[PDB]
């Protein structure tokens, strides 16, 4: 069957060009196909970022800059979606697709692009303690949120009066938000007699060395 | 130009469902639909495809015998039926459309899209969330900013909307991605940053709609 590979991850320099390789199968020519790029940014689905034939036969979709544009390596069978001017705004999966009267639509693997250059941030954390109305059902969650740190890498801790936590602990990997931040999420899910007696809880975020920690008590 | 769908949630394996792709502001009958898939994570594959007329199909080899693109164009409608449900069909469903033209002589990239319906397909139960207050602790109010939250908690199929205020309250929102624990159910959280100030001025309210359980709830959050 056709196969359109494309890397999983691509990262290019601001104000420099992204280079976004599909490389087609021996089964298909890509002088001789059309190309359908689309953009998918995360929680939307996918829109039609470019198509492709030849320099003379393109066309953007609607709302992309002019900045986009394609191109062909005929001597690796290899169809390109080159993005100058890059901007955070650019960071997306694209999407490499081709019609084939076999297997009539063919997807690439898609590739997530990333745009360097863009400024650390230290998360912002936010602990909550269980609810009264979770301690009269027998139960304590203990909620921490953290949000809009850069890169998307941070560890989790939970601490009961200074004591490490190994039970009961759920955290999320971390997320891409609007802004190319991250958020992730932890929680400590404790019964109502464990919680109360301890004198705090403390949540404790690792970035990159250092640590925000906040606190709740009963 | 809309292409709205409904029709997703979780069957049990084996069992089936129904797929609903209502369009909108465009000649139905003179276009080829599609349905594409995407599981978690992972990237877009194609699964039916129908001609405008009707009479002629088409299906991904994962799909093949299983599923029936359907086409009503009385009512602008695209169906996708999906019997003997397996674990990798677990995915988010888009329909879309394909664009019309009469060698690069039919053009056919796919011009609109739907918004997505995540089907699960899963033994578990259904199960509705407990949905709790997040309540500041009294410091925060004191300060020039304070953090309202609501938790969602212990929901077993995917999705959960959340709103604050009706949506009259959006600037100043974090919904984070839920948390699989290891009970096979999830949680997610909500969070509002307000200015102090506005906690003597309005109420919170957090609107948390699970359609799976039939489970909606507005909760209440003071401080
Ligand atoms: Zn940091
Ligand atoms: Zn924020
Ligand atoms: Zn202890």
């Amino acid at each position: 069957q056709p196969v359109l590979t494309q890397p999983p991850s691509l990262s290019a320099s601001p104000g420099a060009s992204a280079r976004l390789p599909c490389t087609l199968s021996s089964d298909l020519s890509v002088g001789s196909k059309n190309m359908y790029w689309y953009q998918q940014k995360p929680g939307s689905a996918p829109r039609l970022f470019l198509y492709y034939y030849s320099d003379s036969d393109k066309q953007l979709g609607p709302g992309v800059p002019n900045r986009v544009s394609g191109s062909k390596e005929t001597s690796s069978n290899t169809a390109f979606l080159l993005i100058s001017g890059l901007q955070p705004e650019d960071e997306a999966d694209y999407y490499c697709q081709v019609y084939d009267s076999s297997a009539n639509w063919v997807f690439g693997g898609g590739t997530r692009l990333t745009v360097l250059g863009q400024p650390k941030a230290a998360p912002s954390v936010t602990l909550f303690p269980p609810s009264s109305e979770e301690l009269q059902a027998n139960k304590a969650t203990l909620v921490c949120l953290i949000s809009d740190f850069y890169p998307g890498a941070v560890e989790v801790a939970w601490k009961a009066d200074g004591s490490a936590v190994n039970a009961g602990v759920e955290t999320t990997k971390p997320s891409k938000q609007s802004n190319n931040k991250y958020a992730a999420s932890s929680y400590l899910s404790l019964t109502s007699d464990q919680w109360k007696s301890h004198k705090s809880y403390s949540c404790q975020v690792t970035h990159e060395g250092s640590t925000v920690e906040k606190t709740v008590a009963p | 130009v809309q292409l709205v769908e409904s029709g997703g949630g979780l069957a049990k394996p084996g069992g089936s469902l129904r797929l609903s792709c209502a369009a909108s502001g465009f000649t139905f009958s003179d276009y080829y639909m599609d349905w594409v898939r995407q599981a978690p994570g992972k990237g877009l594959e194609w699964v039916s495809r129908i001609s405008n007329g009707g009479g002629s199909t088409w299906y991904a080899d994962s799909v093949k015998g299983r599923f029936t693109i359907s086409r009503e164009n009385a009512k602008n409608t695209l169906y996708l039926q999906m019997n003997s449900l397996r674990a990798e069909d677990t995915a988010v469903y888009y329909c879309a459309r394909e664009r019309y033209c009469s060698c690069y002589a039919g053009t056919k990239y796919f011009d609109y899209w739907g918004q997505g319906v995540l089907v699960t397909v899963s033994s578990a139960s259904t199960k509705g969330p407990s949905v709790f207050p997040l309540a500041p602790s009294s410091r925060s109010t004191s300060e020039s900013t304070a953090a309202l939250g609501c938790l969602v908690k212990d929901y077993f199929p995917e999705p959960v909307t959340v709103s604050w205020n009706s949506g009259s309250l959006t600037s100043g929102v974090h919904t984070f991605p839920a948390v699989l624990q290891s009970s096979g159910l999830y949680s997610l959280s909500s969070v509002v940053t307000v200015p102090s100030s506005s906690l003597g001025t309005q109420t919170y309210v957090c609107n948390v709609n699970h359609k799976p359980s039939n489970t909606k709830v507005d909760k209440r959050v003071e401080i």
